[PDB]
């Protein structure tokens, strides 16, 4: 059997993010090098 | 200041006993150094490159003669001419690192910012210095003038009641740090004493000291000094070797040390220059002001510096560039005249920066000499233990 998860709120949240998450690599650490930039008296 | 009210008499024999020439009067309390900034013609502030090049030309000139002859007669020649192109490049180059302070202060080429950077770390880089962390404490420096405890980035004196605690805890004067204070503050190497200072940045190598926003910055002035440490201090020893090390870098290197080190020496530190604690009377326009003395040179030697002596003046007025320093001088000497203090580089000045004044009491407010002071206060050491018996 499967629970009728169509018409559900907790689920359809879980699912879109579940598969967006899965898509592609979405971490970027190394963006973060510019809040390390913000003073430079050049 | 130390010399309270009291007749020109006292002030002059004062001034002759001791080398300087016009001793201060007193300055009033609250104030601020900015203030007299208004005493100074605007005229004084203007940018001309005349000036600029010139400044930045004629120790170049001087250090490539002292190379120029040194190469031509490398290591035929006896050790006193080796001594002197070592003295000459040293001048050249405490000239060449007068501007790199300018610079690092923003006020040597303020329209183009990126060159005046870019100058002031090449220029900084073979003494093994760093422009930002040189901006921090110099900036520090000018916050703190003289304040006890907290002037960490200057001449900060040895009190006596820092010496007493540490001859209590090494039980006798024979410990290590003894007589490491011993040769430091009573041999001629007090006149060199700025290599210190120079080990004290890199602050650990720690970028846990400073703000976050600016690592990128901190790190990429700490790269200069070690590449040329890491690119340009090989060729010299793989190219001369130990010798044609030692006459190459080390000495000039030495006698850049020697010129650093007197200058902020003279500066700062008299008898009649008092260093207070901070809520215990500490006044900055009264630090920056009373509490300077202005040293003189032979104007061939101060036009090889980059008139490296005159240091009231920016004190006062931040912004007050390089090549107009000794003429605000004269402007200032008008008005605040019977406060300053000046003094002519001689060698009695020296010998009792060396031999006179090398502990600071707090209770008489003076310098004392090292050893009459210890033997003092190991005498007390000994009426305490007789004061001990029960
Ligand atoms: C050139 C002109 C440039 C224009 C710029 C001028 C700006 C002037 C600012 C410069 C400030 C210089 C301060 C000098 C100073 O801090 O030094 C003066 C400081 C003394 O200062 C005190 O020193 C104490 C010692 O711990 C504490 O650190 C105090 O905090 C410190 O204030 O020198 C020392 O650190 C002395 C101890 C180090 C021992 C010296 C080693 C000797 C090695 C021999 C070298 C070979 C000799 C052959
Ligand atoms: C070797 C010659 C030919 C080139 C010049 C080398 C310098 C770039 C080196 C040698 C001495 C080094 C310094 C020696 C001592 C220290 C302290 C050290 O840190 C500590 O000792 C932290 C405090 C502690 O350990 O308790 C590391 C940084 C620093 C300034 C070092 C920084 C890098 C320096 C200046």
């Amino acid at each position: 059997c499967l629970p009728n998860i169509h018409t559900s709120n907790i689920l359809n949240f879980t699912k879109n993010y579940e598969i967006f998450k899965s898509a592609k690599d979405t971490s970027n650490f190394g963006k973060k090098i510019i809040l390390n930039e913000m003073q430079n008296l050049t | 200041t130390s010399l309270d009210g009291l007749p020109e008499t006292q002030k002059y024999v004062y001034a002759d006993e001791w080398g300087f020439s016009r001793v201060g009067a007193d300055f009033p309390p609250g104030s601020h150094p900015s203030l007299f900034s208004q005493l100074l013609p605007q005229a004084l502030f203007a940018f001309d490159a005349r000036a600029a090049v010139a400044a930045v030309a004629v120790p170049l000139a001087a250090m490539a003669a002292g190379y120029g002859w040194l190469w031509y007669m490398h290591s035929i020649a006896p050790v006193w001419q080796q001594a002197l192109c070592a003295a000459l490049i040293g001048t050249g180059y405490a000239g060449l690192f007068k501007v790199a302070h300018e610079c690092a202060m923003m006020r040597f080429i303020p329209q183009m910012p990126g060159l005046q950077a870019a100058l002031g770390t090449l220029l900084m880089a073979p003494a093994l210095y760093s422009l930002p962390s040189w901006r921090l404490h110099h900036l520090h420096h000018l916050l703190h003038t003289n304040m006890l405890w907290q002037d960490v980035w200057g001449w900060h004196p040895l009190t006596k009641v820092e010496l007493a605690d540490e001859m209590v805890r090494s039980g006798g004067s024979g410990g290590a740090a003894m007589a490491a204070a011993r040769l430091v503050l009573t041999t001629p190497i007090k006149l060199f004493a700025s290599v210190g200072h120079w080990l004290r940045s890199w602050d650990g190598l720690d970028l846990r000291h400073f703000h976050p926003a600016s690592y990128v910055e901190v790190l990429s002035g700490w790269a200069a000094p070690l590449a040329f440490a890491g690119l340009v201090l090989p060729a010299v020893v793989s190219a001369g070797g130990l010798s044609g090390f030692v006459s190459c870098y080390l000495a000039p290197w030495l006698v850049f040390h020697f010129w650093l080190s007197v200058l902020s020496l003279t500066a700062h530190t008299a008898p009649h220059i008092p260093w207070r604690a901070e809520g215990d009377g500490w006044d900055a326009g009264r630090a920056a002001v009373a509490g300077t003395v202005t040293l003189r040179l032979p104007r061939p030697l101060e036009v090889l510096l980059n008139n490296a002596n005159y240091m009231l003046p920016q004190a006062v007025a931040p912004g007050l560039p390089m090549w107009s320093a000794p003429a605000a001088y004269a402007v200032l000497a008008a008005r605040l005249g019977p406060y300053l203090t000046e003094a002519s580089m001689s060698l009695k000045l020296l010998t009792n920066h060396v031999t006179r004044w090398q502990i600071y009491d707090e209770e008489a407010h003076t310098y004392r000499p090292m050893e009459e002071v210890v033997d003092e206060i190991e005498a007390d050491l000994q009426q305490l233990a007789a004061a001990a018996q029960q």
